[PDB]
RNA sequence: GGCAGCCAACGUGUUGGCUGGGUAGGGGAGCGUCCUGCAUCCGGUGAAGCCGCCGAGUGAUCGAGUGGUGGAGGGUGUGG
RNA sequence: AAGUCCAAGAGUGCGGCAGUGAGACGGCGGGGGAUAAGCUCCGUGCGUCGAGAGGGAAACAGCCCAGAUCGCCGGCUAAG
RNA sequence: CUGUGGGUAGGGGUGAAAGGCCAAUCAAACUCCGUGAUAGCUGGUUCUCCCCGAAAUGCAUUUAGGUGCAGCGUCGCAUG
RNA sequence: CGUAGACGGUGAGAGCCCGGUACGUGAAAACCCGACGUCUGUCUUGAUGGUGUUCCCGAGUAGCAGCGGGCCCGUGGAAUCUGCUGUGAAUCUGCCGGGACCACCCGGUAAGCCUGAAUACUUCCCAGUGACCGAUAGCGGAUUAGUACCGUGAGGGAAUGGUGAAAAGUACCCCGGGAGGGGAGUGAAAGAGUACCUGAAACCGUGCGCUUACAAUCCGUCAGAGCCCUCGACGUGUCGUGGGGUGAUGGCGUGCCUUUUGAAGAAUGAGCCUGCGAGUCAGGGACAUGUCGCGAGGUUAACCCGGGUGGGGUAGCCGCAGCGAAAGCGAGUCUGAAUAGGGCGUAUCCACACAAGAGUGUGUGGUGUAGUGGUGUGUUCUGGACCCGAAGCGGAGUGA
RNA sequence: AAGUGUUUAAGGGCGCAUGGUGGAUGCCUUGGCACUGGGAGCCGAUGAAGGACGUAGGAGGCUGCGAUAAGCCUCGGGG
């Protein structure tokens, strides 16, 4: 702003008699190099929607995917002990033809998330982290048995 | 998100300057003086578009009066007689008759005089 | 920052159960001997504040 | 299958901001302020009246005091016991909090407004005379804490 | 003959009737600029910018109509 | 008691957002002044200007006519 | 009279006194900071169109070119 | 190919061309960490609960007073804490506090000292990110930048980026003293030539078309002859649903903005162009109105667990009963001696009765009562708060 | 004889075509701005922070260094 830019303390010249506009400092907004008037300052943009709004949006998006048969459960992405983007890609291709998929996996299952992480349209998220934005991106949502059961059980009571 | 206001600013400038072609002086060169002139130009165009219908009626009346007086009748009596006769041609085409073919104008003056009171100054 | 209630107005104005703002009539604190009791008793109790002043009093009360 | 571009605010939700002082087509050269004065550049405080004695200074302060030792009670009317308890039974403070008839940690007094018909055993900090008569004339009993 | 605001009738988009000068000021609906989520499209067979031609819209303005110059990024939809 | 009544876009009540609180001349009733002022101060379901374009008064905010939605190379009128 | 070296500093200095002088400035020097001082005062405030549309009065005022409330505009609701 | 489709560069949009990325591997020395020993210290010529008195328990202190400071508390009835001055005790059936004070009860044990964690910040280093700026912006400083420069001095304080992919940066010839150019070459391009990407406007020329030297012009607008260009048709120059350019001539015509009762005004402001320059943001702020979720309920704050925007978190807050100064009472309550009027309150409506037409009341039934939390908009409060502008006031310094 | 009637451009205006000047616009960037996560939270008589003058085979500026002067030794890395 006007007071944060360097310099500007002096009145530039005498206030009367010079035949020029009355100017209070060289860092005034109308000056080149002067202060910005209503300019951006850092902002926190988060807004806190009620919990059940968020939960309902989750359920509505997941229902929207379910009505159209876009939810899949699988035992796991790839046979374990080692990641393999090739085989996991082939299996996921059998499972769906669309471009974007959510792959909801439990956090412990690292071999599975490693083997599907480098596919261009594939987004990997944890069941306890499920939100409406990622499921609305996905054309299909591909759960694991453990992750589907976990989401069901976190909302069964 | 800072914007450089020059893409949008130049559009009305080009519009007004293109409209101000032919203006003598700096009223065809500078956007501000050209805009000041465009204000007057469009008000004057409105004014004269409204008054053109009166200027042309003035011209038609003048031509009709001259032709009528050539036919030895006054303009006002001529149109009074044409109103009395039911012939309901407007002054525009009555002026085209006065100019283009004077024989039909002569005949129409004959009709107007035939359909006129035996005393135009009678108390009726 | 949270808004501040105008303290001088809170100790003068009050709200009823429905929400109308009541008042206390003036000219009754001293110099009472020459005032008849009819004037004295038409000047006490509460009375609802005027509709003209209801807009500013509300802003002073809520801050 | 709703995707992120299919999302739209509800009709009537979002109103356009009124950007002011952006030309004479809408609100220009004064931004809705009119000509000069105090109000043309700053404001006027809400407790200002032009130097005459303000509304908050020519009126007496309300009589009385506040009594910091006030005992306030959260009140239930007897008619709500009918709705809350279709059969009656024992009804204390905390199994009356669960029915959302009073706040959780407060003193509870029972008042006799509605009409009570069921056999109830009410326990509360205090009772009304009408409430006590309604409780005991309907067949139940009422004990204070 | 064209438009628009209020209202009415059948009825569910028309028709009809009234009305449409305007500063301070109030309300409503929009044009153009930039950044972005998502979706699509165009571009070294030449993007933007600029200069024109020929046009268009009730207004801000438009030209996924066209040429010249130019040399790497843009359009449109729906939200922010 | 009627009239207007697909309108006055009228009253009244509550609320959101106001601007205004320097007015001018002309007609009629008056105070001040010298029954002076293009003076000053009041009254007027008086007007116009302010905030009013168009026609008349040579020119000429406030006088007379008449209230501009746009177009027309139609007609009838008002003051004059 | 003059050179060289030095001393007096801001409500302070110095003045054979003119409010003179104290770095082209002096009824309280200059620089930076408080600080974007405060101004009932002047100036400026940026695209469009649609509908409606004032006031220049009353009352109070350390008041009279400022403001509060009333009157008079607009929008929403109620009544009709 | 992918545990690597991060991001750059390379002659234009590259996962497979380069550096890298995912993922692993590596430290002689120095430093920071732990861990095990020497080492260091203490405890054991010794433990435990009893039964009955004298002494001790932080002294120029507490307390008291005068004058102050600070507490929500501006001297107030003014406690608690505290400075200067004066006076000045007790060692536990003591002394201090519990908002003057006293009594009783309760809590504690001043005038001795150490103390980790949870908390605040970033000169500097490392690694990242941005609905951040993009050369009048962003730091004053993308380039000599606290530089040049201005001042005696404290101090003030600039302006200056872009050839091409690659210098391949124009050999040689010609005019010229050179500068500059013209051929020739380089290059995809020289409308890229180290005055170099794009190259707008103001401003300045040159060429052509129409016009203009008897004429009183806010410089336009409407009508308009003549000339010039262009598109069609018939044909071979004259019309046409035409289009442009210029305009002899005729009618009408008092710039823009501010501010004013009223300005073309001889009131203000503006030489011109290009770039810049003014209602913004924060807050469980307040009021109102949209919209959404849940609904007699609604919602969490700090915080905790999540490489995320997700999930837990009931403390509080608002609604749920009012009247009263208050004790209090409670669909009532206050006033009052009053079943005697009035005030406020009992969502709202419907009916049936019982009383008066002094404005309707009272009562029995029924219907049953709407809030809250996100978020858009308007206004508002606290903040520089729409932007610009004093003369001057204060603090610390610099100057004879 | 009376009457009528084109052609002037010293210079100026407007439209176009062509350039100059100028450095906007577009598209950029060895620069900044706001933060996030770590580290380290002091240096100095064993002479600090910061400088002056010197220093390369050749003139200056920035950087590095100090008469052992774009450097000297030892240990690692790497090529
Ligand atoms: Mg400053
Ligand atoms: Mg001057
Ligand atoms: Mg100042
Ligand atoms: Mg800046
Ligand atoms: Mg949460
Ligand atoms: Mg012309
Ligand atoms: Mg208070
Ligand atoms: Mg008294
Ligand atoms: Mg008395
Ligand atoms: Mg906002
Ligand atoms: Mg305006
Ligand atoms: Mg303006
Ligand atoms: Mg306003
Ligand atoms: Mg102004
Ligand atoms: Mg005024
Ligand atoms: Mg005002
Ligand atoms: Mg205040
Ligand atoms: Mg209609
Ligand atoms: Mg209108
Ligand atoms: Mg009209
Ligand atoms: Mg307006
Ligand atoms: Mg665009
Ligand atoms: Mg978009
Ligand atoms: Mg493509
Ligand atoms: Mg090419
Ligand atoms: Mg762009
Ligand atoms: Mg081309
Ligand atoms: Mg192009
Ligand atoms: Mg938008
Ligand atoms: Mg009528
Ligand atoms: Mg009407
Ligand atoms: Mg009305
Ligand atoms: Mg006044
Ligand atoms: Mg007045
Ligand atoms: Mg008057
Ligand atoms: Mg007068
Ligand atoms: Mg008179
Ligand atoms: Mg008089
Ligand atoms: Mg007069
Ligand atoms: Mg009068
Ligand atoms: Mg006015
Ligand atoms: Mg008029
Ligand atoms: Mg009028
Ligand atoms: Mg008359
Ligand atoms: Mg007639
Ligand atoms: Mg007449
Ligand atoms: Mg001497
Ligand atoms: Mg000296
Ligand atoms: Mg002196
Ligand atoms: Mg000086
Ligand atoms: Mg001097
Ligand atoms: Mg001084
Ligand atoms: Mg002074
Ligand atoms: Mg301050
Ligand atoms: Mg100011
Ligand atoms: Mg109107
Ligand atoms: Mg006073
Ligand atoms: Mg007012
Ligand atoms: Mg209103
Ligand atoms: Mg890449
Ligand atoms: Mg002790
Ligand atoms: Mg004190
Ligand atoms: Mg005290
Ligand atoms: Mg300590
Ligand atoms: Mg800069
Ligand atoms: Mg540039
Ligand atoms: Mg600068
Ligand atoms: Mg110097
Ligand atoms: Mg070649
Ligand atoms: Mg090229
Ligand atoms: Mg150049
Ligand atoms: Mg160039
Ligand atoms: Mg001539
Ligand atoms: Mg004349
Ligand atoms: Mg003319
Ligand atoms: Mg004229
Ligand atoms: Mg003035
Ligand atoms: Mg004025
Ligand atoms: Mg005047
Ligand atoms: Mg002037
Ligand atoms: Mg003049
Ligand atoms: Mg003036
Ligand atoms: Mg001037
Ligand atoms: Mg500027
Ligand atoms: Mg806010
Ligand atoms: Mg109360
Ligand atoms: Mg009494
Ligand atoms: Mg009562
Ligand atoms: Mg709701
Ligand atoms: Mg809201
Ligand atoms: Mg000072
Ligand atoms: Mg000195
Ligand atoms: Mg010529
Ligand atoms: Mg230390
Ligand atoms: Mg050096
Ligand atoms: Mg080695």
């Amino acid at each position: 702003t006007r007071g944060e830019v360097s310099g500007g303390g002096k009145k530039p010249y005498r206030q009367k008699g010079t035949g020029r506009a009355r100017q209070g400092s060289t860092r005034a907004p109308q000056f080149t190099g002067g202060g910005t008037v209503h300019g951006p300052k850092p902002r926190d943009y988060s807004q806190r929607t009620p919990k059940k709004m968020i939960a309902a949006a989750l359920r509505g998006a997941l229902s929207d995917r379910a009505r159209n048969d876009r939810i899949h459960a699988v035992t796991e992405l790839v046979e374990g002990q080692t990641p393999s983007t090739k085989s996991a890609k082939t299996f996921l291709g059998t499972l769906t033809e669309n471009k974007k998929v959510l792959v909801v996996i439990g956090r412990t299952d690292e071999v599975g998330a490693k083997s599907v992480r480098n596919l261009p349209g594939v987004h990997v998220i944890s069941p306890d982290q499920l939100n409406t934005y990622d499921v609305l991106n996905a054309d299909d949502v591909v759960f694991s048995v453990e992750a589907l059961n976990a989401y069901i059980s976190a909302n069964s009571k | 998100a800072r914007v450089k206001r020059a893409l949008n600013a130049q559009k009305k400038r080009r519009t007004v300057l293109k409209a101000s072609k032919g203006y003598r002086g700096q009223r065809s060169r500078l956007y501000r003086k050209a805009k000041e002139q465009q204000l007057h130009s469009l008000t004057y165009a409105y004014r004269d578009r409204r008054a053109r219908k009166g200027e042309f009626r003035k011209l038609w009346i003048s031509r009709i009066n001259a032709a009528a007086r050539a036919n030895d009748i006054t303009y006002n009596r001529l149109i009074q007689g044409l109103k009395a006769a039911g012939v309901e041609v407007d002054r525009k085409n009555l002026a085209e008759l006065a100019v283009s073919d004077p024989a039909a104008f002569t005949a129409l003056v004959d009709v107007a005089r035939a359909a006129l009171p035996e005393d135009v100054n009678a108390p009726s | 920052p949270k808004a501040k209630t105008h303290s001088g107005a809170s100790k003068r104005f009050r709200r009823t159960g429905t929400g109308k703002i009541v008042r206390q009539k003036a000219n009754r604190r001293h110099l009472l001997e020459h005032k008849p009791t009819k004037r004295t008793r038409r000047l006490d109790g509460r009375t609802t504040v005027s509709a003209a002043d209801n807009s500013r009093i509300n802003k002073l009360l809520n801050g | 299958v709703i995707k992120l571009h299919d999302l739209k605010p509800a009709p009537g939700e979002k109103k356009a901001k009124t950007r002011v002082g952006r030309g004479e087509g809408s609100k220009g050269k004064t931004a809705g302020r009119g000509t000069k004065g105090t109000k043309a550049r700053k404001n006027v405080p809400v407790m200002f009246e032009g130097g005459q004695m303000p509304i908050h200074m020519r009126l007496p302060k309300l009589k009385g005091f506040k009594n910091r030792f006030r005992t306030e009670y959260q009140v239930v009317n007897v008619g709500d016991i009918n709705k809350a308890f279709p059969q009656g039974g024992t009804v204390g403070v905390d199994e009356l909090v669960a029915k959302g008839l009073v706040r959780k940690n407060s003193l509870v007094k029972v008042l006799g407004d509605g009409k009570l018909t069921v056999k109830v055993d009410v326990t509360a900090n205090k009772f009304s005379g009408s409430a006590r008569e309604a409780i005991t004339a309907a067949g139940g009993s009422a004990t204070e804490l």
